RNA sequence: CAGGCGGUAGGGGAGCGUUCCCGAUGCCGAUGAAGGCCGACCCGCGAGGGCGGCUGGAGGUAAGGGAAGUGCGAAUGCCG
RNA sequence: AGUGAGGGCGCGAGCGAUAACGUCCGCGUCCGAGCGCGGGAACAACCGAGACCGCCAGCUAAGGCCCCCAAGUCUGGGCU
RNA sequence: GUACCGUGAGGGAAAGGUGAAAAGAACCCCGGGAGGGGAGUGAAAUAGAGCCUGAAACCGUGGGCUUACAAGCAGUCACGGCCCCGCAAGGGGUUGUGGCGUGCCUAUUGAAGCAUGAGCCGGCGACUCACGGUCGUGGGCGAGCUUAAGCCGUUGAGGC
């Protein structure tokens, strides 16, 4: 019996040309040259989930040490505060209520000082 | 109410064409008789007839009068290609590339 | 949930003095009062940082034998295009741009960074147009 | 009125009626669940060194489910090295009724 | 069916190089691993064989499908003289049957049907027994098929 | 002349991008004062035949 | 509950899909087969399988098994 | 089965000119196959560390904490 | 075994499909025609003869988002804007600024490599079969196991 090519060979080109939509000329035109692109996009996903991890957290710290020198102090200090004052908030909604809420996190400085020495 | 006409199989490269079809996109029908009654391209004449006879079917089978007509679109599209060798030095053999044409015209009436 | 995302800002605009200040390490502060990191919702990729004005650049200081064993190089193009430009020779010349340029260095290179630059507007002498947006004696 | 609170790795910022969602609790699609305040301010402060000694946010575990697609992929170029995997995440969404304390 | 020469020659061409058309690398050319004409056949183990041959029996033999008949009185030569002899053993046509017997007239009266498969004794195997929801045997028929086993 | 030739199909984006001078300017027209029907300039009408006000070539 | 899980040459394992056969005098099909174009939906780790809408207009082939011209991106590949 | 073209760095010797990103052995390691991740600006094999998938959560590692660029223009004693 | 190519011996293509029925589009209009517009046939004319299905590269017209102080393996992670689908929450397309980012294959001690291959797309394309071995292995029989050619039967029946 002879199996030929058919509709095999073509439905997979189409499986990637949908993935591909998007990119610039012969990346979204040509087949072999979605794949590559694709690729490159699939590692640069990968290792950019990591990164923007790293990266908010990043943000974060500027914004929790420029709500600091405000009232005085840094952050590299504002932490050692906190740390040994057994509070455990993240940076997250500590830069949260650093924003929103000044009230609050400018009260977590003073457990920070009276705790730090 | 919209009126088309067609011209297939036209022998000449659609690019030289397209230049002119472009000169006329849009433009009252009275407009466009006198911008290709005087530019200087081969194109031209057939975009023209293609225009007339656009304008011809506009009144004679869709109802539409004469003098509210326009090129509410038109547009070049390739056709086939006469293909054929031009012997170069050496041996060496060439295809000359032959295009052609499907002209189209869509005449409107303006509402008002 | 997500971070706090500023909405439009309505930039605050300083003045700051520089007699007897040091070039470098005011330049610094400058920086990142452009940037505007000083600010408790900071965000990278915007401009809302502050406008930034300088008087008295001309009376900016610096120390070593920096005052004109520094030297400031430009790129004409061509062939020979190296010039090269004594730290006063800049001075007394174009007092401006030595405060000016020693900042432009301190932000981030490409489409933001050179916006930033140009919220800062730097002045010899005690003088400044902008009395118009009445900027504020900050007073680093 | 606010309160942090803390369940699967990570901290949030809760709030009465609050359509939240974390990882997968275990409370059938309807029960409840007692969620551990960090700090609780609001018109109140209190700071939680670690935890708050009494407070508490209980929440309508609203049902679970499993997020989008995530196209993990990997190659390694000139080795022919080509990995490709699907990842949907399990969760839950919690109703914030109301913070006690 | 092609020449054997090298189309072009090997370098300076700037074309890529190849010996005849006739390579299967080429359109029209030759297969590379293509099937020719085979023998599928095997000798299976004569015991096998037998030991299959009863062992399907019996299965039938176990569901009750298996029927053991003498004689056919209504049958001669016509289909609806089967047909009418059917209904005693409850042969309907709602089960597949496999009808074994000497007699040439049993078998040319039933095998028109479709739900009726005919077949001389000695052709019994395993397959058609298989095939069959039922089965039905000739007393004597069913001799050589004891005799066919041991 | 070791006889060049292009290094990169050049782009669609680019090409479209050259031809970006291509395109044709209309004729210009005025009236022929007489006959009002459409006629270049400095051009004796071939409708009529008349140029400066004055019959010139008998259409 | 505890622990393992980078990986080329390579070794082992488990799978998906194409063609054809038994299942088939069957079942599906003009209340629309195959193929084609879409999708932001369901399932699978994936290869893939379904679902829905437009096209198309006559074929298709189950559970469970079988046998191969069975899976392309590169061969200065061959044909267009 | 593949391999029987290895390489770099540390150390120990021969060769070389106490030349070479030299060469040849020995003992280690890493790249090879970890051109995946953090430092060293860049930088296969130097320092940190062996990536199953997910997280807008925490501690550290080398390296750093004036701005580009995350963290001290930290504190106490000196020298240039 | 033709066109066509070779003095020649010899080489050697490509080229199937309207529809059940030709009912193959009379007639009018535009045009020199070609080709179109109505009209008519048909179940369908996006079945019109360049005729079933009609993919991909390639070329257009219309629309949405977009771009003229910004340096780029063309992506990607984030935020925002605009335009759609939606109770909702969401989701689709686009991309301004920011973060990050040395194509694919092969050869390699080593490649983004200024080393090899590929203009793009579709199709054809490479570890098979026969005899003989040798391991594992699923079964039959077991101090035994097994038939070959062939003969009898049969027309997908097997038995000697
Ligand atoms: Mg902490
Ligand atoms: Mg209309
Ligand atoms: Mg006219
Ligand atoms: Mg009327
Ligand atoms: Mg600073
Ligand atoms: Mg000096
Ligand atoms: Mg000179
Ligand atoms: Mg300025
Ligand atoms: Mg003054
Ligand atoms: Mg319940
Ligand atoms: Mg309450
Ligand atoms: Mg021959
Ligand atoms: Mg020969
Ligand atoms: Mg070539
Ligand atoms: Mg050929
Ligand atoms: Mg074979
Ligand atoms: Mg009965
Ligand atoms: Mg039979
Ligand atoms: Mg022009
Ligand atoms: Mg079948
Ligand atoms: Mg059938
Ligand atoms: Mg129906
Ligand atoms: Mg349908
Ligand atoms: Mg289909
Ligand atoms: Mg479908
Ligand atoms: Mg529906
Ligand atoms: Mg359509
Ligand atoms: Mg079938
Ligand atoms: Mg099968
Ligand atoms: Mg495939
Ligand atoms: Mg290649
Ligand atoms: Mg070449
Ligand atoms: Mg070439
Ligand atoms: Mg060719
Ligand atoms: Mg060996
Ligand atoms: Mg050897
Ligand atoms: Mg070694
Ligand atoms: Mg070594
Ligand atoms: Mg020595
Ligand atoms: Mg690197
Ligand atoms: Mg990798
Ligand atoms: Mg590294
Ligand atoms: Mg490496
Ligand atoms: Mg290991
Ligand atoms: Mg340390
Ligand atoms: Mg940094
Ligand atoms: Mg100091
Ligand atoms: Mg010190
Ligand atoms: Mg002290
Ligand atoms: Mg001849
Ligand atoms: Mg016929
Ligand atoms: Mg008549
Ligand atoms: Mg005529
Ligand atoms: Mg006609
Ligand atoms: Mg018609
Ligand atoms: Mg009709
Ligand atoms: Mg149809
Ligand atoms: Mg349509
Ligand atoms: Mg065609
Ligand atoms: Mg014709
Ligand atoms: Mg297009
Ligand atoms: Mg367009
Ligand atoms: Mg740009
Ligand atoms: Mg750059
Ligand atoms: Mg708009
Ligand atoms: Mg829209
Ligand atoms: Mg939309
Ligand atoms: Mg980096
Ligand atoms: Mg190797
Ligand atoms: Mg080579
Ligand atoms: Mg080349
Ligand atoms: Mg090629
Ligand atoms: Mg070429
Ligand atoms: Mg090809
Ligand atoms: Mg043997
Ligand atoms: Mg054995
Ligand atoms: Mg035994
Ligand atoms: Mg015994
Ligand atoms: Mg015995
Ligand atoms: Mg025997
Ligand atoms: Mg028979
Ligand atoms: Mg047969
Ligand atoms: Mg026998
Ligand atoms: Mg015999
Ligand atoms: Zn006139």
């Amino acid at each position: 019996p002879r199996a030929k090519t058919g509709v095999v060979r073509r439905r997979k080109h189409k499986k990637i040309l949908k993935l591909a939509k998007g990119y610039w000329g012969l990346r979204s035109k040509s087949f072999r040259k979605a794949r590559e692109t694709l690729f490159a996009a699939g590692n640069y996903a990968y290792a950019h989930r990591k990164r923007r991890k790293r990266d908010f957290r990043r943000l974060w710290i500027v914004r929790i040490n420029a709500a600091c020198r405000q009232h005085g102090l840094n952050y590299s200090t504002f932490i050692h505060g906190l740390k040994k004052a057994g509070i455990e908030v993240d940076r997250k909604n500590l830069a949260d209520l650093a924003v929103r809420e000044p009230q609050v996190f400018a009260e977590l400085v003073e457990r920070a000082k009276a705790a730090q020495g | 109410m919209e009126a088309k006409a067609i011209a297939r199989y036209v022998r000449i490269s659609p690019r030289k064409v397209r230049l002119v079809v472009d000169l006329i996109r849009g433009k009252s029908l009275e407009e466009a008789r006198n911008i290709l009654r005087y530019t200087n391209k081969r194109g031209a004449y057939f975009v023209a007839k293609v225009l007339e006879s656009a304008a011809a079917n506009a009144v004679n089978n869709h109802d539409m009068l004469e003098d509210r007509l326009y090129v509410k679109a038109a547009y070049v599209d390739e056709g086939p290609a006469l293909k054929r060798v031009l012997p170069r030095a050496r041996g060496r053999a060439d295809i000359i590339k032959k295009r052609t044409s499907h002209i189209t015209v869509i005449l409107g009436e303006k509402h008002g | 949930m997500k971070t706090y995302v500023p909405k439009q800002v309505e930039p605050r605009w300083v003045l700051i003095d520089a007699e007897g200040k040091t070039l470098g390490r005011l330049a610094t502060k400058i920086a990142t009062l452009l940037r505007g990191k000083h600010r408790p919702d900071w965000t990278p990729n915007v401009a809302m940082g502050d406008f930034v004005v300088v008087v008295n650049a001309d009376k900016i200081r610096v120390t070593g034998k920096k005052l004109e064993q520094k030297i400031y190089t430009r790129y004409s193009g061509y062939p020979g295009g190296l010039k090269k430009i004594p730290l006063e020779k800049m001075l007394a010349t174009h007092p401006e741009r030595v405060l000016e340029h020693a900042v432009k260095g301190m932000l981030p290179k490409g489409p933001l960074g050179r916006r930033l630059f140009k919220r800062l507007k730097v002045y010899a002498g005690p003088d400044h147009p902008h009395q118009a947006q009445r900027p504020e004696k900050l007073e680093v | 009125m606010f309160a942090i609170v803390k369940t699967g790795g990570k901290q949030y910022r809760v709030e009465p009626g609050l359509k939240l969602r974390v990882e997968k609790l275990d409370a059938e699609p309807g029960a409840t669940v007692e969620l551990p305040v960090l700090l609780l301010g609001g018109e109140k402060t209190v700071v939680g060194t670690p935890v708050v000694e009494g407070a508490s946010v209980v929440a309508e575990v609203l049902g679970h489910g499993r997020g989008k697609k995530i196209l993990v992929s990997k190659f390694k170029a000139k080795v022919q090295y080509r990995r490709k995997k699907g990842h949907r995440q399990p969760y839950t969404e919690l109703l914030i009724k109301e913070i006690r304390g | 069916a092609y020449s054997g020469r090298k189309i072009w020659p090997q370098k300076h061409t700037g074309r890529a190089r190849h010996g005849d058309i006739g390579a299967p690398i080429f359109v029209g050319g030759g297969v590379v691993f293509g099937p020719k004409p085979r023998d599928y056949s095997y000798t299976l183990p004569k015991k096998v064989r037998k030991k299959g041959l009863a062992m399907a029996v019996a299965d039938r033999a176990r569901e009750g499908k298996l029927l053991l008949v003498e004689a056919f009185a209504g049958v001669n030569g016509k289909t609806k003289e089967f047909l009418a002899w059917a209904k005693e053993a409850g042969l309907d046509g709602s089960e597949s049957v496999l009808l074994v017997t000497g007699n040439e007239l049993v078998r040319r009266a039933a095998r028109n049907l479709p739900w009726v498969v005919t077949l001389a004794p000695e052709g019994l195997n395993v397959y058609d027994i298989v095939r069959t929801e039922r089965l039905v045997m000739d007393l004597d028929a069913w001799e050589v098929f004891q005799n066919r086993i041991g | 002349a070791k006889h060049p030739v292009p290094k990169k199909k050049t782009s669609k984006a680019r090409r479209d991008a050259r031809r970006s001078h291509h395109a044709l300017t209309p004729p210009i027209l005025v009236p022929c004062p007489e006959c009002k029907a459409m006629k270049p300039p400095h051009t004796v009408c071939p409708e009529c035949g008349y140029y400066a006000g004055r019959k010139v070539l008998e259409v």
